[PDB]
């Protein structure tokens, strides 16, 4: 953001020795004014008329109140403002006097002053009033009905008081104010100018310089991140969305302050936060069943499950219910079906969302069922009165999908052991990642084993005994037969979430079962919104994959905490086959990377696997072996390059025994790709490891002495017999 | 138990080395297999591994005796990924590349103070091919080369 751009340096000093002159007057601040608001200011030669490549027709002359006072004929001028977006100072010089009669430079401050002036505190915040009583010292304040200045003509209009009955009006009258104001106070001639015909505004402008240009210098460089940021709908317009329950958040509010660290949940399906706070405990690992939307068993996991979301979904119903059964029949005496008991308040919320309607009565046995009524067409429902638990059967004219017909039966649901109680289920917070800030992973690590590894003499070993450190406790993850797969901390920081909704009324057990999502490695998951828990407090809820990626960038990855991504993500997940897309900065620089001996070796087996053939078959033509012993020699250069003796060498020459080590790469590579039949999908293959060496060899040599294009570059080669000068060649080559 | 994929390679590098084309490689040609499936074992813990099962002329390993050797040290190191993990860590900026800046701002975080002369001059020695910064490649280097 180079606030100054002198076009000509044509002229010797003077030309310079001049401008700056006029900028060094300015006050520092006034130009972070003009270089906040996306200001630029322009210097140019003699381009006097519409010749600045800045200056032609675009948001002109259209209304005629230009000059100190007024004059308008553009041609002759040397100073002006490009009005309409970002401010535009463009301006020029001939020969060397300004000062004679400054009248001319004090246009470079006025012609500035329609600049800040309209965004500055005349008017930006609004005409504040701070200036709206500026204004006011017509003749109401002081003795001084001196301003027969700036109020000739727009404000020889002494009788009519000027407060907010009329300001409004004429603001750029307030401006052509402003203006000569500045231009007065900062004129290298006259100051005082300003301090006598004037009692207040020099007040005014001093004040401002005294720091208030260094004001709103600060309310636009905040608004100035504020603005141009990621949308987010932060605040409980958020949390909101998140599902989560507010005094469980807020709780969580807490942590993420103690031990600096993000928290990221998925979404919490919403017909399940009350239930979360009325006590239900959550799903675990265990449970494989689904939830429910709809109905009175809404947000329970309904052991029926043509009683969830797959309502009419057979087959997945079909193994739906076999997975509960499991659930149970694997892990039992925690894993069990109890009667769906829908307490007070949960029945009224199931009402005005219209999940269910609570209407008619009715007897049968001896006790009241007041009658659950609910759209779905094949079960009907009831609750009873004594206990409030709920019932269901297949209407008199229908079926289940599966093929059942029942009379009224009780609704179970799956539920956990929590302290011996066999307490029903509903959604879980699946946290979506955990980014705590390096500094507290170093308070994971024990003061002696850090101390043993920096108190060494390899500069290097150091490196790596403190990565393999940063790695050890922080960033590797073991699985765990109870929940999940996750990292250590990632686990201590697990029960102080959970403890921190427990010591706060939650009696439902553990809200937060497993791990981080970014370890589902096997079915990863893609979630729109993402509520986020920042380091101090405010809650947040991003809206896209992307920008969830954005922010994540922005706040997390590079501003010192610690995150690492699903590592399924650009692969094809197993599981369920999805690819999940991710931003990864090493493959950003693949594109200009020689690959590795064992990289390329494995692009083979790949290929092989798939059109069955190899580049080289187990044959006797000749001709085929050609082939195999020159992928062996590619598999050298390439292992070659990426030598570690590399150092006992310098910069310059690493960049060079590198370009051609890497060039002999290249080349066997235009060989074989110039060989025999090697199967067109290998071909493609080795058009690409061109390309890369290409890039790669591009980059080693526009960091030294670059003109020399790769392409150029090879043809000067004599890749035929010998070897040998051809490396001498090369040298002076680049030279 | 290596995944199949972890075999197309232990053999599409286990023959592409193997010169007399039989189906058995030498002991250099371990060595060379090996190395070039970016490991490389020790001049002479070479020998333990191919050392042991000697039924051949004796010095020489199948296809077999090779794809089994390979749990020795593989069916246990699961570090390849950590060792990603860990860069992506340092690049703090997303350029791929990891830089003395980002080295030593990270190096400090964690507690560690290095002098703008002994970043420059880690950088350096992780720097194989000269662009003054470090890649994941030569990275990965670094770090497992023992
Ligand atoms: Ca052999
Ligand atoms: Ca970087
Ligand atoms: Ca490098
Ligand atoms: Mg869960």
């Amino acid at each position: 953001n180079n606030l100054v751009k002198t076009e000509f340096t044509n002229e010797t000093l003077d030309k310079i020795q001049q401008t700056q002159d006029l900028l060094k007057k300015i006050p520092k601040d006034v130009l972070e004014i003009y270089s906040e608001l996306g200001g630029e200011i322009y210097f140019t030669d003699i381009d006097l008329v519409e010749h600045k490549e800045l200056q032609d027709l675009s948001e002109e002359e259209k209304n005629s109140m230009n000059s100190r006072g007024e004059k308008v004929p553009f041609a002759s001028r040397f100073v002006f403002e490009k009005k309409r977006e970002t401010p535009k100072l463009i301006i020029n010089i001939k020969d060397y006097a300004i000062n004679s009669e400054q009248s001319k430079e004090v246009y470079y401050e006025i012609g500035k002053g329609i600049s800040l002036d309209i965004i500055s505190k005349d008017k930006s915040l609004d005409p504040e009033f701070l200036n709206l009583i500026k204004s006011l010292s017509d003749d109401s304040d002081s003795s001084d009905l001196l301003f027969s200045q700036k109020f000739k003509e727009k404000l020889e209009l002494n009788n009519k008081s000027i407060d907010i009955n009329f300001i409004k009006e004429n603001l750029t009258e307030f401006q052509h104010a402003f203006s000569l104001a500045f231009s007065y106070y900062f004129a290298p001639d006259h100051r005082t100018v300003l301090e006598l015909y004037a009692p207040d505004m020099f007040e005014y402008m001093n004040k401002l310089e005294k720091g208030g240009f260094e004001k709103i210098s600060e309310s636009l460089k905040k608004e100035g991140v504020e603005k141009d940021r990621i949308d987010v709908l932060k605040g409980e317009k958020a949390l909101k969305a998140s599902g989560l329950v507010p005094e469980h958040a807020d709780a969580f509010k807490k942590i993420a302050r103690e031990l600096n660290t993000y928290i990221l949940f998925r979404p919490v399906n919403k017909l399940a936060t009350n239930l979360i706070k009325s006590g239900v405990a959550t799903k675990g690992l265990n449970v494989h069943g689904k939830s429910s939307d709809w109905g009175p068993v809404a947000g329970y996991i309904p052991f029926d499950q043509d009683l969830s979301k797959k309502h009419g979904q057979q087959l997945a119903v079909e193994k739906g219910n076999l997975e509960n059964k499991k659930s149970i029949t694997e892990h039992e005496g925690e894993i069990g079906k109890i009667p769906l008991k829908l307490d007070h308040l949960r029945i009224e919320e199931l009402k005005e969302n219209g999940i269910i309607l609570k209407g008619k009565k009715e007897i049968d046995n001896g006790k009241k069922y007041y009658l659950l009524e609910s759209n779905n067409q094949v079960y009907e429902f009831r609750i009873s009165d004594e206990n409030n638990e709920v019932q269901y059967k297949t209407k008199e004219g229908k079926i289940t999908v599966l093929g059942e017909k029942f009379n009224w039966r009780n609704i179970e649901v799956m539920a956990k052991n929590v302290e011996g109680v066999l307490k029903p289920l509903t959604a879980d917070y699946d946290l979506f990642a955990l980014a705590p800030s390096l500094t507290e992973i170093k308070k994971q690590i024990p003061q002696k084993e850090w101390d043993k590894v920096v108190n060494t003499p390899n500069s290097l070993e150091k490196q790596k005994g403190v990565t393999n450190l940063l790695i050890k406790y922080g960033i590797e993850r073991k699985p765990d037969s109870t929940k999940g797969t996750l990292s250590n901390w990632q686990k201590q920081m697990l029960d102080r979430l959970n403890e921190a909704v427990k010591y706060t009324g939650y009696t439902g057990g553990d809200v937060v079962n497993h791990g981080t999502e970014q370890d589902n490695e096997e079915f990863p998951e893609k979630d729109n919104e993402i509520f986020i828990i920042n380091p101090e407090g405010e809650f947040i809820l991003t809206k896209n994959w992307e920008m969830t990626g954005r922010f994540i960038e922005k706040n997390i990855t590079g501003k010192d905490y610690l995150y690492y991504f699903n590592r399924s993500y650009n692969k094809i997940a197993p599981g369920n086959k999805a690819y999940i897309e991710w931003t990864d900065p090493i493959t950003k620089a693949k594109i200009n990377t020689i690959p590795t001996s064992a990289e390329f070796i494995k692009n083979l087996s790949s290929i092989r696997r798939s059109s069955n053939v190899g580049v080289y078959k187990d044959s006797g033509d000749k001709d085929e072996f050609a082939k195999k012993e020159s992928v062996k020699k590619i598999a050298g250069y390439l292992s070659d390059y990426y030598n570690s003796a590399n150092h006992i060498f310098s910069q310059e020459k690493k960049r060079k025994i590198s370009i051609f080590r890497g060039i002999q790469a290249y080349n066997e590579i235009e060989n074989v790709l110039k060989s025999k039949q090697i199967a067109p999908e290998y071909k493609n293959y080795f058009q690409y490891l061109k390309e890369r060496i290409t890039n790669q060899v591009q980059l080693l040599l526009t960091h030294q002495k670059s003109n020399i294009e790769f392409k150029l570059l090879y043809k000067q080669l004599n890749f035929t017999e010998n070897e040998t000068d051809n490396f001498e060649v090369f040298q002076k080559i680049i030279d | 138990q290596l995944t199949e994929e972890q075999i197309a390679e232990f053999k599409e590098a286990f023959s592409l080395f193997d010169k007399d084309g039989d189906g058995t490689i030498t002991t250099k040609e371990l060595g060379t297999v090996m190395r070039s499936l970016g490991q490389n074992p020790t001049e002479a813990e070479l020998q333990d591994m191919i050392n042991e099962v000697d039924a051949d002329g004796n010095g020489t390993i199948d296809f077999p005796e090779f794809l089994t050797m390979m749990a020795r040290k593989m069916k246990d190191t699961d570090s390849e990924e950590e060792i990603r993990e860990a860069f992506r860590v340092f690049d703090k900026d997303g350029n791929g590349y990891i830089s003395a800046a980002e080295l030593r701002h990270v190096m400090t975080n964690l507690g560690e103070k290095l002098t703008d002369e002994e970043v420059d001059q880690m950088i350096r020695e992780a720097d194989i091919d000269g662009d003054g910064q470090v890649n994941y490649e030569e990275f990965v280097q670094m770090m497992t080369a023992k």
